[PDB]
């Protein structure tokens, strides 16, 4: 009974819907998930196609928010953007001021408070996009971190992000991550990516592909299709 | 400079159960005299005085801020001020301008609220409170300021011979400079009165 | 639906509150006046006083200048606020442009005040109006008001409070060129008027006469008792 | 109302039917419909399309002119008496209504049968003017100072 | 039901901006008409008492030297607009040297038409009618609080506009010349007027490139009465 | 539902104050005070809320104020919104001291804190003052003056005074004595001996529940006298002596 | 319809209609249909006035030198970009010397409604901006909602009646990139005018056209400079 | 109405005001704590009760003096005391340096209580339900003042919040009258402190502050259980 | 029962009570973790556990364990999004305790400072309540261990030993009569202490990974977090 409507105050409950309510239009988002290897971090974004509806290639969930990171984003494509910018004011911070590569655990901590003090107060809103944050470094190592809109910080592995995040990490824990390469980790995305998220709901669509790693020397740069032989790694076991 | 434009000297001797202050009468641009009659030491509560030497400015301006907060507790306390209580309110109010503060001679001379027993101060424009138990020393002749006074003044001094002790010593240091003179005004107070009295002057 | 008003218009175009405000205006202290060639006349009464009472702690007429008077309606905590808002313009209107002081000038200025008086959630709004007496330069007469709404307007006469068409009626025979040639029967002629506005017992009844640009000077119960003389002489040789 | 019922939405319903009797279905002729009461807001505006759009009055406080020419009429047939006059019964109240006016010299001839007197006495006629000092006639907020 | 103001509609559309409209209703009618030779335009002055002064409201007003302007709806916001315009105008004829053009004073105040501000708390629902002669000869404007723009040969507003524009369009005349439009003008003003007219019911606005300014003088209103 | 909304910025509907009106009936709560007419002096009255024996009383003056050495105010409302205003004319009529070295007149004055009091019930949605506290003193021009404050910003300064609503029957009573002339300063002091034994509910006149507060002009001193419950005692049998004189008539 | 109300608040489904409802007055407005090919981009749009002897106001105007754009919905809120978007244009103008791809300019547009549809106490803004402009890379066409999202396109429509020339474009949008200027612009008129009803014009001033290139500047076509793209037209069957 | 808004504070219909009224009603429902004027010093007696056996009064504090001659008490809920003890702690010293010397404490009590009083009053968001019992010793006569969250300050030589308000205020209203002996009034003030208090009473349940003239000495549990219950 | 705003603030109810801090103190309980604080002779023991439902969770970045300083660590408890946050400030409130005052906190005014705007946070409804929950520990000079908790209605607390949260409660009970004894401690029954007052909450006692056990005594005063190769030799060590 109107407990629901203000993000900054609590419920009788104990907790607040608008978060629940900014969790699930994450839900609502195409899936969008990420894996990381051995020597880097695989990132992947599955964009929605309804007639065309405009040139291909552009206004792409995939962001380049540092040289050494990457966003995979999913949900409202302007708060995406925002997200991106927030991030990439934060990573302008630390390159001016330092100059070296902000490390991912504190990068994630930064851009914690940023969505958090968003929750706080009742003059702004709850982001109801969330992201996908990964680095790669020689001394560092890769990692894969995991924020929600509530604010908690965090990583897995893998994680999922979708209309469902269940059965899109279902195989996760069977694909083998540090044997295997990182170029096999790719397809080991975009094969189930095109076996779940069936075309009966959305008959068009494309897959976006990023990785950052040790092959890249470090860069963030969108990979494309054709390129490190993917494109016959996506349609080869993806058609059962 | 900015002390002997105006100019003025302001000396407050303490007798046995009295406190006396005085201030010369002169005020005038460096040596052209414009009249006698500008007061310098002013009136605070009852029993107390204040003396002041420097530009008339910061005479007039310190005192009035000085009277503005010292209304301002007496009126929520009717009870009077401390001596310690003014000689720290001066002190406060003189070191609230650091780089710019007003170029004066403050000495505090009054009897405490409580009883009879007489106390004065002396405090540097910039703040810096001097402690003297009873007597202080200027002019301009070295030999008659620190050499009469320390026979002049007593331990134990009556209004009479205490009169008579700050008269001499503003003869001798005032009427010696040529543009010093035209007369010098002195405040004795005790407990049972106040007398106030003038010492008598050339006019060159 | 209806949200009533706050500050944002009301669906019919109109507003609420501002409305609402006039009629403090019409259940406030009534007042009168009149205008001519060189002579002024005004009146308030609507004192309710008992004479028990300090009688120079309600007065409210005053006069920024000689040449310009203020005459206002209603409470006078907002009009106190009145006078000193316009005794710092009119003294700036001296400082600045230092000729006598324009009626356009000072109107525009309360009136720009009054509407942001009206505007912000915020600066409350006026609930009170008022009527400016005074008399142009060169002896021109000049009388204006002022509007809820931060609006200024001139008139032949003063007529507010209860009835004011009704005197307004009242003063079609007012505007003959004989009103004002003399200013006996111009006062007269206000005592008149104002015989049907409220009481008028003549006690709590205040008239200043201003002639040309000599300040005004309020009747004391001495002339007003002959200038009522000839009124009620007037009234008995009428027939 | 009295008490509690079938009830606090139903005879709003209820007296919906009320609201419908009088719209009405169908309204021709007369059968005069004048009605009193607080407020007209009660009914719906599909209510005044048949009827009825003519006009409403208002009964504006009586005035000193009004109080004594309604005085008047009632003690114009039933003879008054002379000694009571009606000046300063119509000025030293304001805003009164006729049967105010009329009343206030019964509660001066109500004590004055304590005293046994059926005739016109004038021991009568200043406890009157009692009745007139002791005002409270009317009041009605303000308080204010305007 | 529960209206959101500047904040959109369930449909949805603004509704004070509709409402700012009928804030035109309740102001008086005046009918602007642009010709070839120049701008002609009239509003009644609606005197409710004898008291009032004729001069002392109109809804005539000068923003520039060679640009005229009719106000519409409330007088005390018109009237800031007005003196604002006017100083817009003095600024562009310092930096610029040249005069304030009739068009730039449009996009001028329609920058700050609906500022959701301080002002513009309450928005005004002054409408403003621009006239004048630009670089283009006479100009005829008209803008609403809503701020849009659209250049009309003849247009009016107020009460009796509805009214007005009927037979407005139909009497227009385009091509012609000042001669007839002095007659055209007092077609619609004695159609909407219910009362005798006199100098002091209405008032005409005339202003020419070669006639001028004009504005409009005294005791010429009274020369169209009896020149019917 | 119109005026059932808090608003406290604009005004209400009809053309009345909206909450002066509910100012006044704070005002009427728990207020007592009184004035009269004096010659050659003031006197004013004060009466102490709690009863109880236990207090120290070492308040000293509570319900009256001294705002200044010639001037002073007496307090009726909640003392905690008052206490800001005691130091805000203190403070107002320190700084007109201090900027021109003459005494306040008390006409602009007393018009300073109604101004101030009016912007707390202007705008801002700030919370009204709800207390009424009176004003006395002396000036070079009109002399002896007397006002009242009230929330509105319309003071209700006059010769006399009614606080609080219980006051009512005293007003009357102040009104059949109205004189002029005649001080003798203890002819008023009676009368208000007599105001708080029959108008007020408290009989009696109990003196450490009440206090009086007088000024007599004195020049230059202008001396303000507390009493407080000194002669007041002998004042209580002197009203009763006044009390048992007039039963001798019946 | 209480939980529309506030922007900050999220509905119980979460989807904020106060963006809705400004996608309502950007399909309130006129149609326009916006379009490129590789050499040469044809921006259409149309005009409405109050009445018939009000000119019809113009919708398609011109900012930078390679930059294009039409307009539809609310003015204030036009105006106030198109005043910024002069702003932004000659930031790179001035300090770098250089015009701003609409790629990276927009970004910035996109940030600058982001706040509005946040914060508490803001509304969003109903945008008809057609966004056009030549990097090194050839034309790239924008679109500007209410949601801040923009997407580089070769032909769009918002307004009224813009669903069906969404249907017409599919097909033709792909054939449209190879045609030179003049055939398109007749092809991009023979768009609107099926959206548009069919038994009325359609007339000279009722209809913006414009034509931007990256050797070509950007000239705002209206009135005369439109008779040469409605000469030799095909007329609509019935 | 409703009517006066906030900032400062709330509205009421009749009398008081509302809503923060709620808060004053939380305030009888605070922590208990009597005090003492007893000739020349002031005795504060509070009431310390920890929920389980677990915890040690050795770390939280209720008497957290301001001054070496000015201690205090509180009556009320918790932190919103410890916030106007550092706001305190900032306000009594920066007074005591203006002048330099610690003045009597009735000018401590007007300024010290001044800012407390619009902090309190003044809208908090939230509001406070903190009482204090204001102690100290000037110029040889001590003083014992009450204040609460409306502002209003008292004078007593007993005096008792939270529980027995009702009952230990009508207790001292009659055993005690005037001013008697200085350990005779500890003896019927503690006697009304246990009648509502629990059976149970040990070092740990109470605390007992006192303010000599020769400055504040807080006591501890040790010498407060090995003076009397009792004590006197 | 609720009458006007006070469903969305802080302000006390008729009975003298408050809503929206009534309603955070069952927040921590929603958030499903058990630390207990509980401290010997010279030392003193932090248990806690956490929940690993997928295989890609990250020991490292869901630790429940945060070190404040080197000598003074903390745990939290309930929602993990505001916890972070007041773990970087109680960083820097005991920074400047560092800078200004020299030497390092007794960090019984450190939790006086964090309750104090923790108090801020209940202050204001606009900026959220932050429903986080600090327990703290740390030394002090010849004041041997201490043990502190504070939760998010923002008072400074500390004792021998307590214990609040979700489950807390049926394991202070235990303790009652466990800790006393009340004698000096060893370090192998602190550690006894802390197993067998969870499983009278728990009972599961599963493998030592999941729980994390921290410590603090007096011989390197810095605070360390029991390695897992030794809290497997104490679990056996107990249990025979």
């Amino acid at each position: 009974t109107g407990y629901d409507l203000s993000a900054s105050t609590f419920s009788p409950d104990g907790r607040v819907f608008q978060v629940e309510y900014a969790m699930k239009a994450v839900e609502n988002s195409s899936t969008a998930i990420g894996i990381r290897c051995k020597d880097g971090v695989v990132f992947g974004v599955e964009k929605l196609v309804l007639s065309k509806l405009y040139e291909e290639g552009s206004n792409k969930r995939l962001f380049n928010v540092d040289r050494h990171v990457g966003m995979a984003v999913a949900g409202l494509l302007a708060d995406a953007r925002s997200l991106a910018d927030i991030a990439r004011e934060e990573a302008s911070n630390f390159r001016s001021n330092f100059g070296y590569n902000i490390p991912l655990k504190h990068l994630a901590d930064r851009v914690a408070m940023y969505v958090h003090a968003y929750t706080l107060y009742s003059a702004v809103r709850p982001f109801g996009c969330s992201f996908m944050l990964g680095s790669y470094s020689v001394n560092d190592g890769a990692q894969l971190y995991m924020i929600d809109p509530s604010g908690v910080s965090y990583g897995y592995w893998g994680c999922a992000i979708g209309k469902a995040r269940q059965a899109a990490k279902t195989e996760i824990e069977k694909l083998q991550m540090k044997e295997m390469t990182c170029r096999d980790i790719v397809k080991e995305v975009a094969k189930i990516i095109y076996i779940v998220h069936d075309e009966v709901k959305d008959k068009a669509f494309e897959l976006e592909l990023s990785w950052v790693g040790e092959l890249t020397n470090g860069r963030h740069e969108i990979v494309p299709k054709d390129i490190r032989e993917e494109a016959e790694k996506y349609a080869k076991e993806s058609l059962k | 400079s900015i002390m002997s434009y105006n100019g003025g000297a302001v000396m407050a001797m303490k007798g046995k159960n009295c406190v006396a202050i005085a201030a010369d009468r002169r005020f005038g641009i460096q040596a052209q005299m414009v009249t006698t009659d500008f007061q310098k030491i002013f009136p605070m509560g009852d029993r107390l005085y204040i003396g002041l030497a420097g530009l008339a400015t910061d005479v007039q301006t310190v005192a009035q801020r000085l009277k503005f907060r010292l209304n301002l507790y007496e009126l929520k306390e009717g009870r009077q001020i401390k001596p310690y209580t003014l000689m720290s309110m001066v002190a406060n109010l003189l070191y609230e301008k650091r780089f710019g503060p007003y170029y004066t001679e403050p000495v505090i001379a009054g009897l405490d609220p409580k009883t009879f027993k007489p106390f004065i101060c002396s405090l540097d424009l910039i703040g810096c409170p001097m402690v003297t138990d009873d007597f202080v020393v200027s002019g301009t002749c070295a030999e008659q300021m620190y050499g009469m006074c320390e026979s002049l003044w007593e331990p134990n001094m009556d209004p009479d011979h205490l009169f008579e002790t700050i008269s001499q010593a503003m003869l001798n240091a005032v009427d010696r400079d040529a543009v010093s003179g035209m007369g010098v005004i002195v405040h004795i107070i005790e407990k049972d009165k106040i007398t106030t009295r003038t010492l008598k002057a050339r006019m060159d | 639906s209806y949200d009533r008003a706050i500050t944002v218009f009301s669906p019919d175009g109109h507003l609420f509150q501002v409305e609402y405000a006039q009629e403090a205006v019409k259940k406030g202290s009534t007042a009168v006046g009149v205008r001519g060639r060189d002579i002024v006349v005004l009146g308030v009464e609507k004192k309710s006083v008992a004479k028990l009472q300090d009688e120079r702690t309600v007065r409210k007429i005053c006069a920024l200048d000689d040449n310009v008077c203020m005459a206002f309606a209603g409470l006078t905590a907002d009009a106190r606020i009145v006078i000193n808002r316009a005794r710092v313009e009119c003294q700036s209107h001296r400082l600045t442009v230092e000729d006598p002081v324009t009626v356009e000038y000072i109107t525009r200025y309360i009136a720009s005040l009054k509407q942001r008086y009206t505007q912000s959630n915020g600066r409350r709004p006026f609930g009170i109006s008022a009527l400016i007496v005074g008399f142009d330069f060169d002896g021109t007469p000049r009388l204006y008001q002022t509007d809820p709404s931060g609006t200024y307007h001139a008139w032949k006469a003063n007529a507010i409070g209860r009835g004011a068409k009704s005197v307004r009626e009242f003063l079609e025979k007012n505007y003959t060129d004989e009103a004002i040639e003399t200013d006996d029967l111009t006062i007269k002629l206000v005592i008149k008027a104002l015989l049907e506005v409220v009481q008028s017992g003549g006690k709590n009844i205040e008239l200043a006469v201003m002639r040309r640009d000599q300040s005004l000077k309020i009747l004391n119960p001495e002339e007003i008792e002959k200038y009522v003389a000839e009124i009620e002489k007037e009234k008995e040789e009428n027939e | 109302y009295d008490s509690n019922s079938g009830g606090e939405r139903e005879i709003q319903r209820t007296m919906l039917e009320l609201l419908n009797q009088l719209d009405g279905f169908d309204s021709r002729g007369d059968v005069k419909v004048i009605m009193a009461t607080n407020r007209i807001e009660t009914l719906d505006p599909a209510l005044i399309r048949p009827g009825r759009i003519d006009r409403k009055i208002e009964f504006p406080l009586p005035d000193e002119k009004t109080k004594k020419r309604i005085f008047q009429i009632h003690t114009s047939r039933m003879t008054l008496a002379d000694d009571v006059t009606l000046d300063d019964l119509i000025m030293a109240k304001d805003d009164l209504s006729g049967a105010d006016i009329k009343a206030i010299c019964t509660e001066a001839g109500l004590m004055a049968l304590r005293e046994r007197r059926m005739k016109v006495t004038n021991e009568d006629f200043k406890k009157s003017k009692e009745n007139v000092l002791y005002k409270k006639q009317e009041g009605t907020p303000e308080g204010l100072y305007l | 039901y529960d209206r959101g103001v500047n904040t959109f509609s369930p449909e949805g559309r603004l509704f004070q901006v509709e409402y700012a409209i009928e804030a035109i209703k309740l102001g008086s009618t005046a009918i602007g008409i642009q010709t070839s030779e120049g701008v002609c335009l009239a509003v009644e002055k609606r005197i409710t008492s004898p008291l009032m002064e004729p001069s002392s409201i109109e809804k005539i007003v000068e923003i520039d030297a060679h640009i005229g302007c009719a106000m519409s709806g409330l007088i005390a916001d018109a009237k800031t607009l007005i003196d604002k315009a006017r100083v817009e105008t003095q600024n562009h004829w310092f930096t610029y040297n040249e005069t304030m053009t009739v068009e730039s004073v449009t996009q001028a105040v329609s920058n700050l038409a609906l500022q959701f501000g301080e002002e513009d708390s309450r928005p005004f629902g002054v409408a403003l009618l621009f006239g004048g002669v630009d670089e283009k000869g006479p100009q005829l404007f008209h803008m609403d609080p809503s701020g849009t723009f659209v250049q009309c040969d003849a247009r009016a507003i107020g009460s009796a506009s509805e009214g007005a524009q009927s037979s407005l369009q139909e009497v227009y005349h385009k091509s012609m010349t000042l001669k007839e439009a002095i007659k055209s003008s007092l077609i619609i003003l004695k159609q909407v007027m219910e009362e005798k007219l006199n100098a002091t019911n209405i008032e005409l606005a005339t202003v020419q490139p070669g006639q001028n300014f004009h504005m409009f003088t005294k005791e010429e209103l009274e020369e169209v009465i009896k020149d019917i | 539902s119109r005026r059932y909304d808090s608003r406290t910025t604009i005004f209400s509907p009809e053309g009345r104050l909206y909450q002066v009106e509910y100012a006044m009936e704070a005002i009427g709560h728990a207020g007592t005070c009184l004035g009269i007419l004096a010659n050659d002096g003031v006197l004013l009255a004060a009466e102490r809320r709690n009863i109880h024996k236990l207090l120290d009383e070492v308040f000293f003056s509570e319900k009256i104020y001294k705002l200044n050495e010639d001037m002073a105010c007496s307090v009726a409302g909640i003392t905690s919104d008052a206490n800001v205003l005691t130091n805000e004319l203190r403070l107002i009529a320190q700084r007109y001291l201090l900027q021109y070295q003459e005494p306040i007149p008390c006409e602009q004055l007393v018009t300073a804190l109604c101004d101030i009091k009016q912007a707390y019930t202007q705008f801002g949605g700030k919370r009204p003052f709800g207390v009424s506290l009176l004003y006395i003193g002396w000036d070079k021009h009109y002399g002896f003056q007397l006002y009242q404050s009230d929330p509105s910003g319309n003071y209700g300064g006059w010769k006399a005074t009614c606080i609080g609503n219980n006051s009512a029957a005293a007003v009357s009573m102040l009104k059949q004595d109205y004189k002029e002339g005649e001080m003798t300063l203890k002819s008023a002091l009676a009368l208000a001996i007599k105001v708080l034994n029959k108008t007020m509910d408290v009989s009696k006149l109990s003196a450490e529940k009440v206090e009086i507060a007088t000024l007599t002009r004195e020049n230059g001193k202008t001396v303000i006298r507390v009493l407080k419950q000194k002669e007041v005692e002998q004042l209580i049998k002197k009203h009763e002596e006044e009390e048992a004189k007039a039963e001798r008539e019946k | 319809n209480q939980y529309d109300n506030d922007v900050t608040v999220w509905s119980p489904q979460g989807r904020i209609h106060q963006i809705e409802y400004a996608m309502e007055a950007v399909k309130q407005g006129s149609a326009t249909v916006g379009l490129k090919s590789k050499t040469h981009a044809v921006l259409v749009a149309l005009k409405r006035a109050q009445s018939e002897l009000a000119a019809h106001q113009k919708k398609i105007l011109h900012v930078d030198n390679h930059i294009g754009i039409s307009i539809a919905g609310l003015t204030a809120d036009a105006r106030l970009l198109c005043n910024f978007m002069r702003q932004e244009c000659l930031d790179s103008r001035f300090v770098f010397d250089r015009p701003l791809p609409v790629s990276r300019l927009v970004s910035l547009i996109g940030s600058k409604t982001q706040i509005p549809t946040q914060r508490y106490g803001r509304r969003p803004y109903g945008v008809g901006l057609l966004i056009a402009g030549y990097d090194d890379m050839g034309p790239h066409i924008f679109q500007t909602c209410p949601s801040a999202n923009y997407f580089d396109c070769r032909a769009m429509s918002i307004g009224a009646r813009s669903q069906s020339a969404r249907t017409y474009l599919e097909r033709h949008m792909s054939e449209f990139m190879e045609c030179n200027l003049n055939e398109l612009v007749k092809h991009g008129l023979r768009a609107l005018r099926e959206t548009l009803p069919a038994e009325q014009d359609l007339t000279t001033k009722n209809v913006s056209i414009g034509i931007v290139g990256k050797d070509l500047e950007f000239t705002i076509y209206d009135d005369d400079d439109v008779s040469p793209f409605l000469e030799g037209l095909e007329e609509r069957p019935q | 109405e409703r009517g006066y808004s906030f900032s400062l504070t709330t509205f009421s219909p009749s009398g008081k005001l509302v809503q923060i009224e709620y808060a004053l009603a939380a305030v009888a429902g605070g922590a208990p704590s009597v005090g003492i004027k007893a000739a020349n010093g002031v005795v504060l007696a509070t009431e310390k009760k920890q929920k389980s056996i677990l915890y040690d009064e050795r770390s939280v504090h209720k008497v957290e003096p301001i001054t070496k001659h000015i201690g205090l008490v509180y009556s009320g809920m918790g932190p919103d005391y410890r916030v106007l003890v550092h706001r305190a702690r900032k306000l009594a010293q920066q007074y005591y340096l203006v002048y330099q010397e610690p003045i009597p404490t009735a000018q401590l009590v007007q300024r010290v209580a001044s800012v407390m009083q619009e902090y309190t009053q003044s809208g908090g968001v939230r509001p406070f339900g903190v009482s204090l019992l204001i102690c100290g010793w000037n110029e040889g006569r001590p003083y014992l003042f009450q204040s609460d969250p409306s502002g209003a300050y008292f004078a007593w030589k007993a005096t008792a919040m939270g529980k027995n308000y009702v009952n230990g205020k009508t207790f001292l209203e009659k055993r005690y009258n005037e001013d008697l002996e200085l350990e005779d009034a500890i003896h019927t003030a503690i006697l009304t402190l246990k009648e509502s208090f629990e059976g149970q009473m040990t070092e740990d349940n109470i605390e007992v502050g006192i303010c000599n003239e020769a400055g504040f000495r807080r006591l501890t549990p040790t010498e407060v259980k090995d003076y009397l219950a009792a004590i006197a | 029962s609720s009458a006007g705003f006070d469903r969305h603030i802080t302000i006390f109810s008729p009975e003298g009570r408050l809503y929206q801090v009534e309603y955070a103190f069952k927040a921590i309980n929603q958030g499903g973790l058990t630390s207990v604080a509980v401290r010997g002779k010279d030392c003193a023991v932090i248990v806690t556990q956490k929940k690993v439902p997928d295989k890609l969770l990250d020991s490292s970045t869901v630790t429940h364990l945060f070190k404040i300083t080197e000598n003074i660590g903390c745990v939290m408890t309930g929602m993990t999004a505001d916890s972070r946050s007041q773990v970087q400030r109680a960083r820097y409130e005991a920074a400047n305790w560092k800078y200004k005052y020299g030497y390092e906190i007794p960090v019984d005014m450190l939790c006086k400072r964090i309750a104090d705007i923790s108090q801020v946070y209940t202050q204001n409804a606009e900026m959220r309540p932050l429903g986080c929950c600090m327990i703290l520990i740390g030394i002090d000079e010849e004041q041997g261990p201490q043990v502190y908790k504070c939760d998010p209605a923002g008072y400074y607390c500390g004792f021998k030993a307590t214990a609040a949260g979700v489950k807390q409660t049926e394991s202070t009970s235990f303790l009652e009569k466990k800790v006393k004894k009340k004698f000096d401690w060893t370090f192998e029954q602190t550690v006894e202490t802390a197993i067998t007052c969870l499983s009278t909450v728990l009972s599961i006692d599963f493998k030592p990974s999941e729980i994390e056990v921290g410590v603090v005594t007096v011989e390197n005063p810095k605070f360390r977090i029991l390695t897992e190769a030794e809290i497997d030799a104490h679990l056996v060590a107990l249990a025979e």
